[PDB]
């Protein structure tokens, strides 16, 4: 039962991806050749949420790698843990995509596409009871942003009344990584509004922020970035890999996350990040773990919180800890600091408890806000956006394949009426 | 339970911080890696980490911390740095770069007081005449009161001495600090380089000094103060107490402190070192550890904080006498003006050190006109100054106006009147 | 934090340069090729001050040289540490500059200021915190004077909040080493009153004195006075680039000693400084070095200390030393001799520490004096100078530059101010 399908696209995608299984790998004390080599009946239990299991106890990630190019997925094969995904789950093209939207989603994508849908089919026809599928892709590119969010749409329509939750990594305000990365991004974001059920919303700028600020990291690799959006990832479906005191779950979490459909944008977070100077001047209780998870300086996307209002927030707890402790410090949040949680929902916290915490932690936490002031990520996009189409340029690349104005206008719609919306809740 | 979080701000205040820190590690058998409450947080693997806050803008003496002996012990969150420092100048710290790293001070110390289940609240070192421990204090602590209101916050303050300094500045920062520190601190305890020589030239029998020994001293006396926080003994003395005892108006809270005996090996031996003969030390005026005479003012109020071997009836004796004394001269509207602090615990010797180990040894703190005529000394230093505008360009060229100079100088004038007020 | 860019400008002012980066570098341990070679750590700590750092453990000063003839470089280059420098921080023009401070200021060095300007800006963008800048050049030339006073006019208009300070050679009253000196000299003076936060006065002729009447040296060499001067300079920015008891800085300095905008001309000394015949007939004690340091004799400018007043005195002590005895020795010489400081100043001494002594003394100490005897130097000057000027002697070699006679009287008028200023305090 629960059965998890991962898909992961192009080139930060399948890099995050990586990472991801690495760290999953490890907890579930599975190895490179996909050998168990655990210590407790718990690490098997419910291996089945993310592996399958093969002829001599050989365990499968249900991981689909999806590329346009083939140069990173080439990479992910020659890596660590590149020899445990299964060969066939690899897919993809020839030509790249141009960090171009149009060629992802309606040309050199909708060529693979139905390839990889069979794949999907295939892995989902292996499940007992399907839980949903994961997604992990960059906005502001071709092949994650165009191709990615046209698998979302195939799945969706195809598996409607399952969960579809991504983890997609945003354009930064300061240092954009690409020339039409807010056409892209406006794209994305107009399909995800409609077809996703949850997003984490991951900006490198932030990542940076923590690694620099917080961790002390003179010198953070993208490789560092990604263990950290992994450790994230993982936090998320702990309650359906552990036992617990208050076991989560994927749809409890969109239940208790989402008041409004289309307002399913998150602001991740982690605890505890420390720096490796200053671990034994920490103390490492619930409260302060608390006081972590709910600073700005330790969130993942690039917002300040302190800017608008949560309208919920879900915390996952992982390690030992007094159910009573962490309610009460629920309580004194809210309490003090009622301002920054819309009134109109009374408890705007929600509390989850897995017993088994991760590796070198005793206690660890993962924080998700649903917070009004997402608003100003999708904002700036916008002005961005209008900045460059109001001149048209860059646009004959996408006319080019066959888009044409009138889908523009209705992105720039949908983003508008989406920021309104977020508005009234400020 | 009782918990206090220390501040240790500019150059003097972070050495005295260090010296402080390492009696404090003497005194509870804590090593240099960390291996109490009221002093030191501790945490999930036998370790106990000090609750202070370490600032300087200037990055050297800070630095020093970091790579010296202590350096495992201190958080590194704790000793803060800057990158430029005042330069002996009030404007620079309380207006034009202290308002770049006082927010994170002000986190710090709230993080601090989290950590506490009964903060009895601040002690902070600094120094009057310094650019950084005159402006920046001065900005830090209008914080304080803004945010925690009724909480204690007393001071350290390194007064100048009137016939000697090493600073042409020194008179504008100190009066700046004194107006823009008269509605904020509840207690401002003096110690005079100058008078600590003299100590050291009487009774120790030394005088090849250095700013260490100085520290030393000082770290004693400070502990003397915080004894009854972190040890059983009758009449425990608490931090809220001194305000209510030491501070007959809310402008007049600058008081003395000074310590016996301040004595060296030799003559260790010779003394009885007996408590009557302590207190009588106490009270000689050459012994002050200011440049005061304290025949010329009245004692309004006095503390005394008895450490050791002391028989309490010993301690009313002596108190007896020294009323007896003609100082001796206390004002008419304070009959009752004494206070008294007992501890089991005795002093603690750091080793390679000035100071032999003691039976007894105590620590008085005295709020007096005496102080007045430093006052006096202080503002007719500025007024010589100041009237042909010199230095005035530096101070105005980073924020502040010709006319609070003036206002400073009339605070002062008040303070004084009062003064002379209370004498009557 | 607290890096120092130094300009070195026309011949006297490369050659105390070469000689002042020679000293630093063995105070730092750094050998001719860059490489470290020390036995403490304190030699590194604070490195950065001076040196910046290149791949294989390099370190190159942060030095502009700059002259409009090339002899001197080449001599500089050839010379022990001339390898140690940046090659790119060598500018120069072609043409000299016959002692001429039109040439300089306006014509040849007008041609090539932007290139050191381009020079100057590269280097203080490789500053987390730029503390300020040094120059070294002569009043008396036309390149160090007219040049090097042209550049920091240009740096201080870009860079009007840091610290500029000089350490310029003055004319000397017995033996003048060029016929149009008085020319020179009051042009750059005239804009060093306006332009600069500091400048030490230095003295060949005391300097002479210094080695004839105390070193009892039958023989000095331009090296040997060189190197007292380099003493003297190094003695300044000891508190930057060491831990003391004391710590002092350039602006704190210029803080206590600067009690009138204008008022910025230092007359410097250094102690000890003893024959190397009676060198074990000296105790050297605080006491002694103390009065080493306020002898006249032990002065590097053109003055009688005895025949004005002191407004302000900063000492910097080196080495171990007990605090007390510096402040009695300080109260001391206030105490007994009175009349010789300014009544208005309570405590017209500052006196700061640092632990590091320089190689080969346990002690040392440098002396900067604000006193109202500097104004002899310029009513000399002033004398000099109109005593050719009412005849309009030389005149044609400047305005054939393009110099107006207004000028001249300008410089004169702000001469005359500053004196008169002096005789204020005096
Ligand atoms: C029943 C008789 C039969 C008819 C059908 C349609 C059958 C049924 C299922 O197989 C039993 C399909 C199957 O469940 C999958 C979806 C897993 C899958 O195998 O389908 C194919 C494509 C499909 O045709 C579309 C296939 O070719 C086929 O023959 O399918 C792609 C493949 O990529 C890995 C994978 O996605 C003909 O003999
Ligand atoms: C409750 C939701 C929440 C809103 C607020 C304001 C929360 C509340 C508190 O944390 C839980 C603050 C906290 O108690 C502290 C004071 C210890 C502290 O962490 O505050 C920050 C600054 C603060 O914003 C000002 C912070 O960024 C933040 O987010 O604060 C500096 C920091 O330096 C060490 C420290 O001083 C947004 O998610
Ligand atoms: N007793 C004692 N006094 C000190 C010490 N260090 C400095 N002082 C005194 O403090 C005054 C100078 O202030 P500092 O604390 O050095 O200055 P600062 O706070 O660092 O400020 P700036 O350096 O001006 O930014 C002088 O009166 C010194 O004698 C010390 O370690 N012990
Ligand atoms: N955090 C993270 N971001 C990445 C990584 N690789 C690329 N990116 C980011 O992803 C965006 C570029 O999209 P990319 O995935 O490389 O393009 P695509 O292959 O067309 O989807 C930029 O914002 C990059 O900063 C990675 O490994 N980690
Ligand atoms: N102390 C010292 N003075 C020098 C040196 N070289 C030249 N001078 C003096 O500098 C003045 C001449 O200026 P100079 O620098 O040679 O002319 P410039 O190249 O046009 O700036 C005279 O007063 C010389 O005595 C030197 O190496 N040391
Ligand atoms: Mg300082």
């Amino acid at each position: 039962m629960r059965e998890i399908v991962h898909i992961q696209a192009g080139q930060c995608g399948n890099q995050i991806g990586a990472k991801f299984w690495e760290v999953i790998s490890d907890e579930h004390g599975i190895d490179p050749t996909g050998s168990y080599h655990g210590d407790s009946d718990l690490q098997l239990e419910r291996i089945n949420v993310y592996y399958n299991e093969a002829a001599g106890n050989k365990y499968v990630p249900r991981a689909i790698l999806v590329d346009l190019e083939p140069g990173t997925m080439d990479s992910v094969r020659s890596g660590p843990f590149g020899q445990i995904f299964r060969p066939d789950n690899f897919v993809f093209g020839q030509s790249g995509a141009g960090n171009n939207w149009a060629k992802g989603h309606y040309t050199e994508g909708a060529e693979l596409v139905d390839s990889v849908l069979d794949v999907v089919r295939k892995e989902s026809e292996s499940c007992d009871c399907l839980q949903g599928f994961q997604l992990t892709h960059s906005l502001g590119g071709g092949t994650g942003s165009g191709m990615g969010t046209l698998l979302i749409s195939k799945i969706r329509e195809e598996y409607p009344d399952r969960i579809m939750n991504t983890f997609s990594v945003v354009p930064s305000p300061k240092v954009s990584d690409t020339v039409v990365e807010p056409y892209n991004a406006t794209l994305s974001v107009h399909q995800l509004v409609e077809n996703t059920d949850e997003t984490y919303c991951i900006d490198n700028e932030a990542l940076y922020d923590i690694c620099f600020r917080t961790l002390k990291l003179t010198t953070p690799t993208y490789g560092d970035l990604n263990h950290l959006v992994s450790a994230t990832m993982s936090g998320v479906t702990t309650c359906l890999r552990f036992p617990g005191q208050l076991n989560a779950d994927l749809r409890k979490l969109a239940v208790n996350m989402v008041p409004f459909p289309r307002l399913h944008f998150f602001m991740p977070g982690f605890a505890p990040l420390t720096s490796r100077g200053s671990q034994q001047y920490r103390a490492l209780t619930v409260p302060e773990l608390t006081q972590q998870m709910f600073d700005a300086k330790n969130m993942m996307a690039a917002c300040d919180p302190r800017h608008g209002r949560y309208l919920t927030v879900a915390a996952v707890f992982r390690g030992r800890m007094s159910m009573k402790e962490v309610d009460e410090q629920m309580l004194n949040v809210q309490n003090k600091n009622s301002s920054y949680f819309v009134e109109w929902i009374p408890n705007n916290v929600k509390t989850a408890v897995c017993d088994i915490p991760p590796r070198g932690l005793k206690m660890s936490a993962t924080f998700i806000g649903n917070s009004t002031a997402i608003q100003e990520l999708f904002k700036r996009i916008s002005e961005q956006f209008t900045a460059m189409f109001r001149r048209k340029a860059f646009l004959h690349w996408y006319t080019g394949e066959g888009m044409d104005e009138m889908e523009f206008t209705e992105a720039e719609s949908n983003m508008n009426d989406l920021v309104s919306e977020y508005q009234q809740y400020q | 339970m009782r918990e206090c979080i220390s501040i240790h701000v500019g150059q003097a205040g972070v050495q005295i911080g260090n010296a402080c820190w390492e009696l404090y590690c003497l005194e509870h058998g804590i090593q240099p890696d960390g291996q109490f409450n009221t002093f030191f947080s501790e945490t999930g693997a036998g370790k106990h980490v000090p609750r202070a806050v370490f600032v300087d803008l200037e990055p050297t003496v800070i630095d020093e911390v970091r790579t010296g002996t202590y350096r495992q012990l201190f958080h590194p969150e704790q000793l803060i740095t800057g990158k430029e420092d005042a330069a002996n100048n009030y404007a620079r710290g309380h207006y034009t770069i202290g308002k770049e790293i006082i927010d994170l001070v002000l986190d710090r110390i709230r993080k601090l007081a989290d950590q506490c289940t009964g903060l009895q609240g601040f002690l902070v070192f600094h120094s009057f005449g310094g650019g950084t421990g005159s402006g920046f204090t001065s900005l830090l602590m209008e914080r304080l009161s803004v945010d925690y209101g009724k909480k204690s916050k007393l001071e350290f303050s390194i007064y100048p001495a009137p016939q000697v300094s090493t600073a042409v500045v020194e008179p504008y920062n100190s009066i700046l600090t004194t107006h823009t520190t008269l509605e904020h601190s509840d207690c401002a305890f003096m110690v005079d380089n100058e008078a600590i020589y003299d100590i050291c030239r009487r009774n120790l029998d030394i005088e090849r000094p250095t700013y260490t020994n100085l520290n030393r001293l000082i770290s004693q006396i400070v502990s003397s103060i915080t004894a009854s926080l972190r040890f059983d003994g009758a009449l425990n003395v608490d931090l809220t107490e001194f305000q209510t005892n030491l501070v007959p108006y809310p402008r007049i809270h600058f008081p003395l402190a000074t310590y016996a005996p301040v004595i060296s090996a030799e003559k260790a031996y010779h003394e009885q070192l007996s408590v009557a003969e302590i207190t009588n030390a106490c009270f000689e005026p050459a012994n002050q550890m200011v440049k005061c005479d304290p025949r010329h003012g009245k004692y309004m109020a006095c503390c005394l904080l008895y450490r050791g071997d002391v028989v309490p009836k010993d301690v009313n004796a002596a108190i007896a006498t020294i009323k007896t004394k003609r100082t001796i001269q206390f004002v008419d509207w304070c009959p009752t003006g004494f206070k008294v602090g007992i501890n089991y615990q005795p002093p603690t010797v750091v080793p390679g050190g000035d100071l032999a180990k003691v039976q007894r040894a105590v620590c008085m703190l005295s709020n007096t006109t005496a102080i007045a005529e430093a006052w006096a000394r202080l503002d007719h230093k500025f007024d010589l100054m100041y009237a042909k505008r010199a230095f005035v360009h530096w101070y105005v060229g980073e924020g502040m106006e010709e006319g609070e100079f003036s206002e400073a100088r009339e605070d002062m004038a008040a303070l004084e009147k009062d003064y002379e007020e209370v004498g009557v």
